[PDB]
Parts: C-alpha cells; sequence; structure tokens
C-alpha cells in the first residue's frame, strides 16, 4: 500500500502543478494573439534494442555466481558477453556505426 | 453441424416431414452463410447495403434448396411406403437441383445440378443403410 | 507404429541385434537395381553437360556406381532387420494372447454347405 | 471421495513459547546446541510421514524442551541475555555482529553457570543421525499398485517369413 | 551478400529446424521455428526489389502470427497438465491452435493465400528452400502430436488443399505459381495418411522434396520462371526437356514412375481402416495436378514451340550453372517404384 | 481456471482479432502483435509463479527476448515498405496479385 | 476492494488492449500498450514475480516500446471503425465482468470462477530466498543449451537486420 | 522427439526442465511434486493408450491440484449457503471468524 501511495501522490501533485499552470495566468486576460525518414536513426535504435535484450540475460549474473557449478557459471557468462563484443564488432566493421552519406 | 444432424436422422424416414423440411433447411441455410462469410471478405462489396443484398441472396438460395429437398424427400417416402429406400433421396436431390437453376436463370445449371445432386443424395442413403465412412476412424 | 517397440535402440541405423541377420549378397538382384541406377545417372551427368555420353569421364562414372552399391547395400541390410522385427514382434504378440487367435476348427468340403448360383 | 480426518482442537492445544523473534535469535545457537535430540526426531518425523497429523505428539515434546530451555536463563542468566536480545531487537535486520560485546558476557555467563559451549561455524548445519523407535512406514504417499508392465519381446531375430510380402514382392 | 554471410544465414535455416527436430520442450520447439523465420527473410530480400520486399513482408506477418497461436496452445497445456514435453496435447483446445498453427506454417488450404505469392516474389533459389525445407520442421511436431489431433479438422485441411491446390493451378502461367500449387496439393495427401500410418507421411514428404528439387533446378538451369520462356528450351537444351518430361510424368502419379509410390501407399493405408471415400475422392481430385503438369509436357517436350532470331547466340556458349545433384535426383524421381519396400527403413 | 485468467485469456483474443482486421497502417498490427506476445508473457508467468514451477521462471524471459527480436525484424521490413511507397499502407502491398 | 486488486488491474489490462486494438493513428495505438504493459507488471509483481515484472519495464516498456514510438515517429507521416470496434470491445468486457460478478462462475471455452484470485495462493514459505530469482539464476548452471541458441540467435538478429536495411 | 540425439549421446540437453518434479535448485519443490510424481510413475512404460484408462484416477487427482476446480466448487457452496442464512437471521458467525 505504501508503494501505491507513493506512486499516486508523485503524478497528483504533478498534475496539479500543469493544469493550476494552464490556468494561472488564464485568470489574466490576454488580448487572443491571432495567428524525411534517416536510415541511420533507425539503426540506433535497433541496434540499442539488441543490445538491450542481451543484458536482460546478464542482470541474474550476481544470484548465478552463488551455485555449487562455477566452472559451467563462469563459462555461459564469458560467452554471452563474447557474443556481445562479437555484435559489437561486426557492427563495426560493415560501417554500422557511422553518421557520414 | 454435429447436433442438426442427429435431428435430421433420429426422426425415422418418411414420417414427421414437418421437422426433417425444418433440419434440412437450416443446414442449406448455415451453408450459404458460410459461403456468404467468404464471399464478402475475399470480394468486398462496393457498400453496406450491396453487402447484406448478397448475402441474403446466397442464404435463400441455399435454404431453398435444402427446404425443398427434405420435404420431397420426406413426401416421397410417404406415398411410397419405402422408408429404406435411395430412390427417395434422388427424388429429392433433382428436385433441389432444379431450384439451384431456377435461381441462376439457367436451365443447364438446373439439369447438371438435378442429375449430380440426385446421384450424390442417393449415395448419401445408401451410406446411413450400410455405414459408409468418410473420416473413418483409424483401427489398424 | 515400430517405434516404442520395447526392444529397441533410438537413433541407431542398425542395432545390435540386426547383426544376427544374414547380410544382403553381393548378388543380389535388389542390388544388382541399385548399381544399375548409378550408372544411369553417369550417362545423365554427361548428356546435361554435352559430353560424350558413353566414354567421358569413366573414373566419374566408376564412382557414380560405387556411391549408389555402397549407400544401396547398407539401406538393404536396415531394410531386411525392419522386416524381421516386424514378424518378431508379431509372432510373440500372438503366443502372449492365445486366446485371441485360436486355431481354426477345419472342416472338409464333404460337410461345409456352399450355395449353388447356376449360370444359365 | 472419503473424509478428510481431523485432530481434535484438544489434541492440538500445548504450553505455547511466547517470545519475540529477537528473544529466540539471540538464544538460536545455544539453544541448538541443546534441544537437539527432541527436536531432530520431531523432523526426521515430517520429512518420512509426509503428514503434520502423524507428528503431534513429536511436535509437543519440541515445545517442552524449549520452554525448559528457557526457564535455565531465567534462572541463572536473565539479566545478562535480557540486555543482549534488547541490542540484536534493536536492529532492522537483527544482525549479530553490531552485538558482539554482549554477546560475550551472555556466553561467558552460561559456561559457568550451566557449562553451555557455543557450536562452532559450519555445526549446525550438519547431517545427523538419530535413533528413533517409530516405525519406518511403508505407503507414505499412499500409492496404489502400479500397472503391470507389457509382456517383453524376447527370443532369436530370425529372418522375415518370405521377405516383406508386400503385394507382388518375392524379397 | 558477403559469401561467407551467406552460408552463416543458411546454416542457421537449418539450425532452426534441426533443434525442432531433436527437442522434447515444447520452448526449444518454439526457439526453433523463431530462429528459422529469422534468417530466411533475409535470402527474400537479397535482389532489393519492391516484389521482393512485399513478399518478404507477407510471408512475417502470417509466420509471426501462426507461432503466436503456437505459443498460445503451449501455455493452455502447461495449465492442464503442468509439464513442457513435446508429446499428446492435453486439452482439445491446445490441439486445434497447434493444428490451426502448423497447418498456417505449411500453407495448407485456407490458410493458403500466401503460398502462391510469396513464391512468386522470391528467386527460384529461395523458392526451393520455402517449398522442400520449410516443410520439414512442421512435418515433425506433426509426427509426435498426431494421436491428439482432431480427425474432422485434420482430413478436413486436407481435403480442402487437394481441392484449392487442384483449381488454384490450372488458370497459372508462371512456373512460380505453378509449383506453389502443386505444393499446397501435396501437402493434403501427407496430411490425410497420418492419423492412419505417420509413416507414409514421410515417405510422400521424402518422395516430395526429390521431385520438386529436381523441377527446380532445371529451371535454374535455364532461368526460366513463365511457362513461354520454358518453351525455348528444346532450342537450348534438347536434353533437359526430356528430364523435364519425365519429372512431370512422375509428380503426376502415373506409373511406373516414383511418384506412383506415395499415392498408392497412401491408398493402402486408408483402406485397411476402411477408408474408401476419401481415397477414391483424393485420387480423383489428383487428375487435376495431371491436368496442368501435362500442359507443360505440351509447350516444353512434345511440341516445338516458336523461337527467336537472337537464341543463335546462345548455342555458343556452354551451361555454366551449378546444377548440383540433378542426375541423382532426376533417377530418383523416375526409376525407384522396384524398391518400393525399402520404406521399411523409414519405421 | 480462475478470475484472473478470463481477462488475460480475454485480452490474447482481443490482439488476435486485432491482429487479423487490418485498418490501412502496418505499424498498427506490429502493435497488436506486440500485445498478443505481453498476455502471453502475463499468462505464463502467473501459471509458473503459482505453481512454483522454479526452473520454469526463466522462461518467461526468453519469451520476452525472442519476441522482441522478431519485433526489431518487423519494423525494419515496415522502414523499407515506407522507403518504397512512402507510406505504410498494406493496399500498396499488393503487387503479387498477378 | 483492496483484496481484489488482481482482478481490477486485469480489467484495466483488457481497456487497455481494446484500445490499441482497434486501431486509432499508431500515436495513441502505442500509447495504449504502454498503460496495458505498465498494468501488465502489476499483475506480475502480485504474484510474487519481481524480477519478472521488472524486466517489463525495462525490457519490454522502456526497450522494445520506445524503439516503437521512435520508429513510428519517424514513419508514420504525423472514424466510425474505430469507434465502432472500442465500443463493441467495452461492452463484452462488462458483461463478462458483470456475470462473473452476479453469479461468480462463468463458461466460455474454459470454466471460470469468480471467488477471487487471493484462494489459490499457496499458504506456507519460511525460505531465506526468492524462488523466482534461484530459478532465473538457473539460467547459467541449468540452461547451457538455452544460452547457446538465445545468444545466436541475437547476434543472427545483428546480421539479418542490417542486411535488410542496405537496399544495395 | 523425432530424432533422439540426447539418448543416443547421453546428454541433456532440455530434459531438466520438461516436468516439475525433476531437480530443482536448492531442492525447491513444486506445490504438487507429490502428485505428478504419482502419475508419472504409474504411467511409465505403458505407453499413453493404457496410461489413459489404467492411470486415470491418479491424472485427474494431478489436475485437481494444478486448477483446483473441485476446490472453488465447494467453497463457492458453502460461501453462497453461509450468504443465504446470513440474510435471514439464522447465522451467527463465530467471534474467530470476524
Ligand atoms: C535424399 C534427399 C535428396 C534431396 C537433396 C536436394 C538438394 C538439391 C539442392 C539444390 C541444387 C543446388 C542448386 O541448384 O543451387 C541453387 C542455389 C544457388 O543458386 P543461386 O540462386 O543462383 O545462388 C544463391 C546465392 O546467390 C548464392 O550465391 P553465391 O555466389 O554467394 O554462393 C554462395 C555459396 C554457398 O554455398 C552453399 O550453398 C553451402 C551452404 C551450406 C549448405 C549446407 C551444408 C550441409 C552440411 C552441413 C550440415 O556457394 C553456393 O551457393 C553454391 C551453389 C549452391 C550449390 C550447393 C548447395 C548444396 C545443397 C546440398 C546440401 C543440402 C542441405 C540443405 C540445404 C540448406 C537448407 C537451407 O543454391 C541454394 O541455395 C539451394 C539451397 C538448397 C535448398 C534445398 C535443400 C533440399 C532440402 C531437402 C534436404 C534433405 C531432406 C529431405
Ligand atoms: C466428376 C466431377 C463432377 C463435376 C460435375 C460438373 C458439372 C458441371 C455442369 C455444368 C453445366 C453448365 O454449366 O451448363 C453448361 C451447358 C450449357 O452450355 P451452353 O448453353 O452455354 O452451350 C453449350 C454448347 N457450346 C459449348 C457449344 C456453347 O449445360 C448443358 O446443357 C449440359 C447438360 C449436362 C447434363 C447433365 C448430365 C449429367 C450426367 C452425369
Ligand atoms: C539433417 C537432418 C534433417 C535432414 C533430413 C530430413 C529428412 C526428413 C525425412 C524423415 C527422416 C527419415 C527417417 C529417419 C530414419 O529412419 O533414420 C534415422 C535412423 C533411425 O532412427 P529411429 O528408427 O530410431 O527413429 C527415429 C526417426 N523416426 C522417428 C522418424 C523413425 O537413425 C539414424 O540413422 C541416426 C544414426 C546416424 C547418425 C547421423
Ligand atoms: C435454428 C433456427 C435457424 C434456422 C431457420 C431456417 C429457416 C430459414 C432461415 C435460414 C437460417 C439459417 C441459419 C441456420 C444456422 C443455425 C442452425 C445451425 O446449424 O447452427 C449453426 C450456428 C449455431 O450457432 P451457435 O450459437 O454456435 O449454436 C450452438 C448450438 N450447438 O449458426 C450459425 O451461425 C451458422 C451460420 C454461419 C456462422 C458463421 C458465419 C461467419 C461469422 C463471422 C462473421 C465475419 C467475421 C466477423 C467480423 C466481420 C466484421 C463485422
Ligand atoms: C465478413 C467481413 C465483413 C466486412 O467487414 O466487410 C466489409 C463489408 C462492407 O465494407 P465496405 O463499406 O465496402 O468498406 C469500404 C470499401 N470501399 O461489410 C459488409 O458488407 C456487411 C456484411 C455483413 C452482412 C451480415 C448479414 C447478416
Ligand atoms: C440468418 C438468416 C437471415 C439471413 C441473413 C440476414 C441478411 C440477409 C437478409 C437481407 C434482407 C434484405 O434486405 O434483402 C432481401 C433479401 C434478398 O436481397 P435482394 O436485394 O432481393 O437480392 C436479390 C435476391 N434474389 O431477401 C432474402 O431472400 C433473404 C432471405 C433470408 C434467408 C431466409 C431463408
Ligand atoms: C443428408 C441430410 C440433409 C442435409 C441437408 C441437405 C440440403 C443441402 C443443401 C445444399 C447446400 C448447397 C450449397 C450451395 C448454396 C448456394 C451457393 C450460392 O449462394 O451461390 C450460388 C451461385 C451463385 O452465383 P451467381 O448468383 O451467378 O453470382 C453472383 C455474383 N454476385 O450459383 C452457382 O454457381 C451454384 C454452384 C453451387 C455448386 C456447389 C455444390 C452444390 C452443393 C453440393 C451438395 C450436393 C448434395 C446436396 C443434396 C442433399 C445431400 C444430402
Ligand atoms: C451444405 C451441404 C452439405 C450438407 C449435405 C451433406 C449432409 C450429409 C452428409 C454429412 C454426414 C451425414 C452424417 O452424419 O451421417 C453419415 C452417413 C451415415 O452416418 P449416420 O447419419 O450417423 O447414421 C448412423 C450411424 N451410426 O454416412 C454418409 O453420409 C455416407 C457418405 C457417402 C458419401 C457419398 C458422396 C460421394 C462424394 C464424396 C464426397 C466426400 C469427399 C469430400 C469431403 C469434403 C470434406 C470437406
Ligand atoms: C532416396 C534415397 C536417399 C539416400 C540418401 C542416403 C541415406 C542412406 C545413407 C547410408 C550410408 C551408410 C553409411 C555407412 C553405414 C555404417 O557403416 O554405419 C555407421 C553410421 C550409423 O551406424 P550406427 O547406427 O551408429 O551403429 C552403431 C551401433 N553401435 O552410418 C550412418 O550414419 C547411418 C546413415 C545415416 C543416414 C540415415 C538415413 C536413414 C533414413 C533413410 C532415408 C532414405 C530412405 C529412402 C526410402 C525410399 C523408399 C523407396
Ligand atoms: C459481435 C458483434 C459484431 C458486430 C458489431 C459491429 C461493430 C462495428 C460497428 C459498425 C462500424 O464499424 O461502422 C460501420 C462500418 C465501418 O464504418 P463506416 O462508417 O462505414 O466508415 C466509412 C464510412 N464512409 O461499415 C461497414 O463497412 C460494415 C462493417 C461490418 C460491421
Ligand atoms: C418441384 C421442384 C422444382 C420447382 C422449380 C422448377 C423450376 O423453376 O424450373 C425451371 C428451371 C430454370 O428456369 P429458368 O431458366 O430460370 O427460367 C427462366 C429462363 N429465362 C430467364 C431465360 C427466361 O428449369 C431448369 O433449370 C431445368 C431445365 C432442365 C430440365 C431437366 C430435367 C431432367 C434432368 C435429369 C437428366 C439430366
Amino acid at each position: 500500500m505504501n508503494l501505491m501511495l507513493a506512486l499516486l501522490t508523485n503524478f497528483t501533485l504533478a498534475t496539479l502543478l500543469v493544469i493550476i499552470a494552464f490556468w494561472l495566468p488564464q485568470l489574466n486576460v490576454y488580448s487572443e494573439k491571432t495567428s524525411p525518414f534517416s536510415m541511420k536513426f533507425f539503426l540506433v535504435a535497433i541496434t540499442f534494442l539488441l543490445f538491450d535484450l542481451e543484458i536482460a540475460l546478464l542482470l541474474p549474473l550476481p544470484w548465478a555466481s552463488q551455485t555449487a557449478n562455477l566452472n559451467t557459471m563462469l563459462t555461459m557468462a564469458l560467452f554471452l558477453i563474447i557474443l556481445l563484443a562479437v555484435s559489437l564488432a561486426y557492427e563495426w566493421t560493415q560501417k554500422g556505426l557511422e553518421w557520414t552519406e | 453441424a454435429k447436433t442438426v444432424l442427429r435431428q435430421y436422422w433420429d426422426i425415422p424416414e418418411g414420417t414427421e416431414c414437418h421437422r426433417k423440411t425444418y433440419a434440412t433447411t437450416s443446414i442449406g441455410g448455415a451453408a450459404g452463410l458460410v459461403v456468404s462469410a467468404y464471399s464478402v471478405a475475399l470480394k468486398t462489396p462496393t457498400s453496406f447495403l450491396e453487402g447484406v443484398a448478397r448475402t441474403g441472396r446466397y442464404t435463400f438460395t441455399a435454404a431453398a434448396i435444402g427446404a425443398i429437398f427434405g420435404l420431397t424427400s420426406c413426401i416421397s417416402a410417404q406415398v411410397r411406403e419405402k422408408p429404406d429406400d435411395p430412390l427417395n433421396y434422388l427424388i429429392g436431390g433433382c428436385a433441389g437441383g432444379l431450384i439451384l437453376g431456377a435461381r441462376t436463370r439457367s436451365y443447364g445449371i438446373g439439369a447438371a445440378a438435378c442429375a449430380y445432386m440426385g446421384l450424390t443424395a442417393a449415395l448419401v442413403k445408401m451410406g446411413q443403410l450400410e455405414g459408409w465412412q468418410v473420416f473413418a476412424e483409424p483401427k489398424v | 507404429m515400430m517405434t516404442g517397440r520395447q526392444g529397441r535402440a533410438t537413433f541407431q541405423f542398425l542395432p545390435d541385434e540386426a547383426r544376427s541377420l544374414p547380410p544382403p549378397k553381393l548378388t543380389d538382384p535388389r542390388l544388382a537395381f541399385v548399381g544399375f541406377l548409378g550408372y544411369c545417372s553417369g550417362l545423365i551427368d554427361n548428356a546435361i553437360r554435352r559430353r560424350p555420353v558413353l566414354l567421358a569421364g569413366l573414373h566419374r562414372q566408376l564412382l557414380y556406381i560405387t556411391s549408389f552399391v555402397f549407400v544401396g547395400y547398407y539401406l538393404l541390410k536396415r531394410q531386411d532387420y525392419m522386416y524381421a522385427v516386424r514378424d518378431h514382434d508379431m509372432f510373440s504378440y500372438i503366443k502372449s494372447h492365445p486366446e485371441d487367435f485360436p486355431e481354426k476348427d477345419k472342416k472338409t468340403y464333404g460337410e461345409v454347405f456352399e450355395e449353388f448360383h447356376p449360370v444359365r | 471421495p472419503g473424509i478428510v480426518e481431523l485432530p481434535s482442537l484438544e489434541d492440538l492445544k500445548v504450553q505455547e513459547v511466547k517470545v519475540s523473534s529477537s528473544v529466540l535469535k539471540a538464544a538460536a545457537h545455544h539453544y541448538g546446541a541443546q534441544c537437539d535430540k527432541p527436536n531432530k526426531e520431531f523432523m526426521l518425523c515430517r520429512w518420512e510421514e509426509k503428514d503434520p497429523r502423524r507428528c503431534l505428539e513429536e511436535g509437543k515434546l519440541v515445545n517442552q524442551c524449549a520452554l525448559e530451555f528457557f526457564r535455565q536463563i531465567k534462572r541463572h542468566c536473565a539479566e545478562p541475555f535480557t540486555e543482549y536480545w534488547t541490542c540484536i531487537d534493536y536492529s532492522g535486520l537483527q544482525l549479530f555482529r553490531r552485538c558482539r560485546k554482549q554477546q560475550a558476557q551472555f556466553d561467558e555467563c552460561v559456561l559457568d553457570k550451566l557449562g553451555w559451549v557455543r557450536p562452532d561455524l559450519g555445526d549446525l548445519s550438519k547431517v545427523t543421525k538419530v535413533k528413533t523407535d517409530r516405525p519406518l512406514p511403508e505407503n507414505p504417499y499412499h500409492s496404489r499398485a502400479r500397472p503391470e508392465p507389457n509382456p517383453e519381446v524376447e527370443g532369436d531375430l530370425k529372418p522375415a517369413r518370405h521377405g516383406s510380402r508386400l503385394f507382388f514382392w518375392t524379397m | 551478400m558477403n559469401p561467407i554471410i551467406f552460408i552463416i544465414i543458411l546454416l542457421t535455416i537449418m539450425l532452426g529446424t534441426i533443434i525442432v527436430m531433436i527437442s522434447s520442450h515444447w520452448l526449444l520447439v518454439w526457439i526453433g521455428f523463431e530462429m528459422n523465420m529469422l534468417a530466411i527473410i533475409p535470402i527474400m530480400m537479397k535482389n532489393h526489389n519492391p516484389r521482393a520486399t512485399e513478399a518478404s513482408t507477407k510471408y512475417f506477418l502470417t509466420q509471426s502470427t501462426a507461432s503466436m497461436l503456437l505459443m498460445m496452445a503451449v501455455i493452455i497445456n502447461l495449465m492442464f497438465s503442468g509439464q513442457w514435453t513435446v508429446m499428446k496435447l492435453f486439452n482439445p483446445m491446445a490441439s486445434m491452435l497447434m493444428t490451426m498453427a502448423l497447418a498456417m506454417k505449411l500453407g495448407m488450404a485456407p490458410f493458403h493465400f500466401w503460398v502462391p505469392e510469396v513464391t512468386q516474389g522470391i528467386p527460384l533459389s529461395s523458392g526451393l528452400i520455402l517449398l522442400t525445407w520449410q516443410k520439414l520442421a512442421p512435418m515433425s511436431v506433426l509426427y509426435q502430436i498426431f494421436p491428439s489431433i482432431n480427425l474432422n479438422l485434420i482430413l478436413t485441411l486436407s481435403v480442402l488443399s487437394i481441392l484449392i491446390g487442384g483449381w488454384g493451378g490450372l488458370n497459372q502461367t508462371q512456373l512460380r505459381k505453378i509449383m506453389a500449387y502443386s505444393s499446397i496439393a501435396h501437402m493434403g495427401w501427407m496430411t490425410a495418411v497420418l492419423p492412419y500410418n505417420p509413416t507414409m507421411t514421410l515417405l510422400n514428404l521424402i518422395i516430395y522434396i526429390i521431385m520438386t528439387s529436381t523441377m527446380f533446378t532445371m529451371f535454374m538451369a535455364n532461368s526460366t520462371t513463365t511457362t513461354l520462356s520454358l518453351s525455348h528450351t528444346w532450342n537450348k537444351t534438347p536434353i533437359m526437356t526430356v528430364l523435364i518430361l519425365a519429372t512431370l510424368l512422375s509428380m503426376g502419379g502415373l506409373p511406373p514412375l516414383s511418384g506412383f509410390m506415395p499415392k498408392w501407399m497412401i491408398i493402402q493405408e486408408m483402406t485397411k481402416n476402411n477408408s474408401i471415400i476419401l481415397p477414391t475422392f483424393m485420387a480423383i481430385t489428383a487428375l487435376l495436378n495431371l491436368y496442368f503438369y501435362m500442359r507443360l509436357t505440351y509447350s516444353t517436350t512434345l511440341t516445338m514451340f516458336p523461337s527467336t532470331n537472337n537464341m543463335k547466340m546462345k548455342w555458343q556458349f556452354p551451361l555454366m550453372k551449378k546444377m548440383t545433384f540433378l542426375p541423382t535426383m532426376v533417377v530418383l524421381s523416375t526409376m525407384m517404384l522396384p524398391l518400393t519396400p525399402m520404406l521399411s527403413v523409414l519405421e | 481456471m480462475s478470475m484472473v485468467y478470463m481477462n488475460i485469456m480475454m485480452a490474447f483474443t482481443v490482439s488476435l482479432v486485432g491482429l487479423l482486421m487490418y485498418r490501412s497502417h502496418l505499424m498498427s498490427s506490429l502493435l497488436c502483435l506486440e500485445g498478443m506476445m505481453l498476455s502471453l508473457f502475463v499468462m505464463a508467468a502467473l501459471t509458473i509463479l503459482n505453481s512454483h514451477f522454479t526452473l520454469a521462471s526463466m522462461m518467461p524471459i526468453i519469451l520476452l527476448v525472442f519476441a522482441a527480436c522478431e519485433a526489431a525484424l518487423g519494423l525494419s521490413l515496415l522502414v523499407m515498405v515506407s522507403n518504397t511507397y512512402g507510406t505504410d499502407y498494406v493496399q500498396n502491398l499488393n503487387l503479387l496479385q498477378c | 476492494m483492496m483484496l481484489y486488486i488482481v482482478f481490477i488491474l486485469s480489467v484495466i489490462f483488457v481497456m487497455g488492449f481494446v484500445g490499441f486494438s482497434s486501431k486509432p493513428s499508431p500515436i495513441y495505438g502505442g500509447l495504449g500498450l504502454i498503460v496495458s504493459g505498465g498494468v501488465g507488471c502489476g499483475i506480475v509483481l502480485n504474484f510474487g514475480g519481481s524480477f519478472l515484472g521488472l524486466m517489463v519495464f525495462l525490457i519490454y516498456l522502456g526497450g522494445m516500446m520506445v524503439v516503437f514510438g521512435y520508429t513510428t515517429a519517424m514513419a508514420t507521416e504525423q472514424n466510425k471503425a474505430v469507434l465502432g470496434a472500442f465500443v463493441t470491445g467495452l461492452l463484452m468486457e462488462f458483461f463478462m465482468v458483470y456475470y462473473v460478478l452476479k453469479d461468480k462462475e462463468v463458461e466460455v471455452v474454459f470454466e471460470f470462477n469468480g471467488l477471487g484470485d487471493w484462494v489459490i495462493y499457496d499458504t506456507g514459505d519460511s525460505g531465506f530466498f526468492s524462488e523466482e530469482a534461484m530459478g532465473i539464476a538457473a539460467l547459467y548452471s541449468y540452461g547451457t543449451w538455452l544460452v547457446i541458441v538465445t545468444g545466436w540467435s541475437l547476434l543472427i538478429g545483428v546480421v539479418v537486420i542490417m542486411e535488410i536495411t542496405r537496399g544495395n | 522427439p523425432f530424432f533422439d540425439v540426447q539418448k543416443r549421446l547421453g546428454v541433456d540437453l532440455d530434459r531438466w526442465m520438461t516436468i516439475q518434479s525433476a531437480e530443482q535448485p536448492h531442492k525447491i519443490p513444486s506445490r504438487c511434486h507429490a502428485f505428478e510424481k504419482e502419475w508419472i510413475e504409474c504411467a511409465h512404460g505403458i505407453g499413453s493408450i493404457r496410461a489413459e484408462k489404467e492411470c486415470k484416477i491418479e491424472f485427474e487427482d494431478f489436475r485437481e491440484c494444478l486448477l483446483r476446480q473441485k476446490t472453488m466448487k465447494r467453497l463457492h457452496a458453502i460461501r453462497r449457503q453461509r450468504e443465504k442464512l446470513i440474510k435471514e437471521g439464522k447465522y451467527t458467525p463465530p467471534p474467530h471468524h470476524s
């Protein structure tokens, strides 16, 4: 219940400031004023997604070090990170990480 | 489709023709909607009003065929006092076949439909007598 | 149907028990036909590449025949094993259930009544 | 199916040990080195019977030893112990390492007054053996007899009778 | 595309299909399918033109939807049985979605509208993978869950495939569409005998792969993709027309060619189960396949169609295409009937 | 089953029907495809957590990783469709009728 | 009304699905899928899954959904059908909620119950660890095969997407 | 499997997560470990044709521990009966139930 109140208070407070911000100066009456897809940007987002997913597989590492099979665990932990570095090398050499046309 | 067929086959042949006709009319009416369901999906009607006109047209033609099959095939089994006779279904199938020709405005379709629908109907009656199976249950 | 057979070693081309069966003879009619197929593949190889059909690449034609006979020998060895297993299971099951497979009572034709339909 | 049998409300009654988790956690190490025998009999009962209704009498014995264990502290070492679990109770995580100074006094007091030796690191986590007269259950899972296996195929693998017998093939 | 990357992508298509066949867990089966779809799209986009882009899109949407339905069946099966093992499903609703998910992947009617269009928009080599290799993974799962498949559903999908493959093929002049409808028709046979004898499902699959691979290989040699362009072959490579005639006759089931063996054995395993109406209707409807196969035999080998003047410049060069295993595949497609009893090696 | 399963199971149905009825945009359908995996993710996690199927606690993460990799491949095709016809309308992808 | 928090969240879960399933403009469709994701995590958290629930925020909402919105703003060129579908969806949700709250038993394909989700929770736990966390950490000790195939697929995703997007 | 490579090579690729009564880290049991064990040991070796008939008693118990369908029907009946008697003055909850 505590975490629920904390979220309710923060967003309720933010909404109040926003609406009274759009209305408090409107208590004033000012005269009415009257009167390309980029490919490289997309590749940054996709590269982040595939890297972000691989991070999801690495988050449980601290708990994985508590096992009695450290030899197996340490072998796969270094395999995931090595594979993550192989993806970076492939993009680097294939001109993926460039911003020049 | 499982429950409606049981209703048709539960009624002994050549009796209670009012209920048999209702069963046949339901099956044909359903088959009409199934056909018109795909027709509207794959061939888009020009407008909503045009769509319901097509769906009603197929549904009635399908329901008209089934309606006259059960009525004609049930009256025949009465006057002849012969329930277990495929010739009763042959008359019903051809009678339904003519209706299909009537709705399409073609004498050729009516003659071809009568011959083939009548032939198919007779086989259906034969299978029920002798326990033929279209979807056989594996046994060996 | 013969997948979960009780006497079975999964994912084996020729289990151990197949060695107690006679090998296919090197003069097996089926094995000669398989070899003949290899020779036909050799001639077609020449034809599609516009080479003399009968003479070109005798060394190539020799390996078409040998490879077919080599592969054919082992497939035949497994073919005869799978049919031996089927009979082995069929007979064992019959012993285990004698009531389902009784010895037919035999009556001579002098006593069994068969209707006669004249052709006139 | 059947009717679930449950013990009566008077078969479960026993004198509870009403002391907070800080009191238990302060006396945990001495408690486990003194009441091991009644404790392990009850646990052997639970992991074998797999049914709490079968180990109620062993459960009451566990309670009685704990009550008798705390009375001895109540007689000889009361102020040292009351001052030990008051420091444990202060921390949100109830840490031992924040109260080494108070632990020594309580540890020394029991040593002189009762000859209690605190178990060393790794002792209370050891698998032990317990001599019990309770018979070993035969069918703890209440399982039925397994269906009998199929007859096994045995004999000599002879070649197929006349070959494949597929239509017209002769071998 | 770099040659090394082409090998890597192909091995990933194979690895996806192999994972499906060696897995005793529904999660690894699903992973196998996902790895397979991910790797095959780049070989469909390799020519970089709008039609390839459209074909790859229609394939992704179809296979993505099919995989979601499959994963829904696995979870429902987990709720009602508490296990993941690759075997009979324990809920009728799980079986329907699983059976329908695989039907969409295979391309069976009425989940068939993508096979003619995807096969048309991709090169011949990509179509060969799509119509032969991509059918191994779904058939492997069907081989294992068939004891719980709804009989009326699997036999209803089989009958529609045979009909729709037949009628669809009559109105085609493009070669890639003709094989696509031919592929739908042969799928119905494989799934029709599945409830009765799964061994004959594999035999029909093996024979179909051999015959289909032979046709695509011969089309790729002459770079022919239309009926008319195939009719110039007699004036360029006369031998290749005789091989096309023999294979087309085989695919139609005409004895004594190999393509009669599966149709022969499937009819046997269905009459043993007192199924007489279905095999007859299946066999008669297959004459539609024999018709548009025969039409290609009239415009390719049995008649000499008009040629063009520039054809004379082709006579001065040889065939530099690989034509891998073509001599071996063509013989297996025509001359295997005397070895029919060898199907026991598949048991 | 239970009361929560009904809404999760009905949320998958909504997304499936949403995916099978395209309006104009291709991006709209990909969202309905990623809604389907969200419902499957929650439904599986509810089953695994409630039954204390410990080793299956990693399955929902694997479901998320592959489903997102598939989603990335879907967006790439959408981009290449938009670079050709100027928009992500599905009606443009109709060359293969003939 | 706090004992039925899971069911209340599930009702909001469905309403969001009816939001983007009706397919408003992609900008609003993605907005509705973020709300469902957040509610989806809320349900998973209340069943004991904390790592799994938070993984939804970090990877699904803060990951994929950001790429979806990022790609929408750059490749989307910023009706009766939408309103018709949206109203149809809410009505079915209302009737399903109405009946399961009236007789507490509904049969649509499956037999659903209406007592409350709390009635199936386990009644005993005294572990010094999180059972969910232990299972996920087993990915490295038990799931050797899973790690290899998952990693290879992610690596192939990088190769494949660059091939598709080159355009030449 | 279609191909039993795991059994041929004796390598456990994916059989460790197939059932919830297998070895779990720290020996954490599933809620229905006993029921799954009983059904598995009943149906072992006799094929699934026989197990569907000769191990039906164990299977129904396993499915009762998974979805708890029968129990919720029983609790639902008791709640209705108590509610019916509650709004007639005919019942009195004891102090420790309130
Ligand atoms: C019994 C009285 C009726 C018979 C009267 C006969 C007199 C003449 C009038 C003809 C009427 C024919 C209608 C017969 C159908 C009813 C009889 C029948 O056979 O039942 C079929 C089905 C029953 O529906 P059901 O609720 O499931 O009943 C369960 C009973 N066991 O009912 C049907 O719906 C069958 C019709 C096909 C339904 C599916 C059509 C496709 C639905 C999808 C629509 C398109 C997708 C939706 C989104 C599009 C955008 C809006
Ligand atoms: C045993 C228990 C009894 C079971 C119930 C028995 C009753 C069965 C009812 C039969 C149902 C038939 C289904 C077909 C319905 C009609 C389909 C339709 O609506 O379209 C017909 C079509 C119209 O085309 P058109 O109008 O020219 O084009 C318009 C373009 N805007 O015009 C055509 O082209 C007609 C072509 C139709 C051919 C389809 C095959 C005929 C049906 C096969 C079944 C034969 C057996 C039926 C006899 C009873 C069997 C027991």
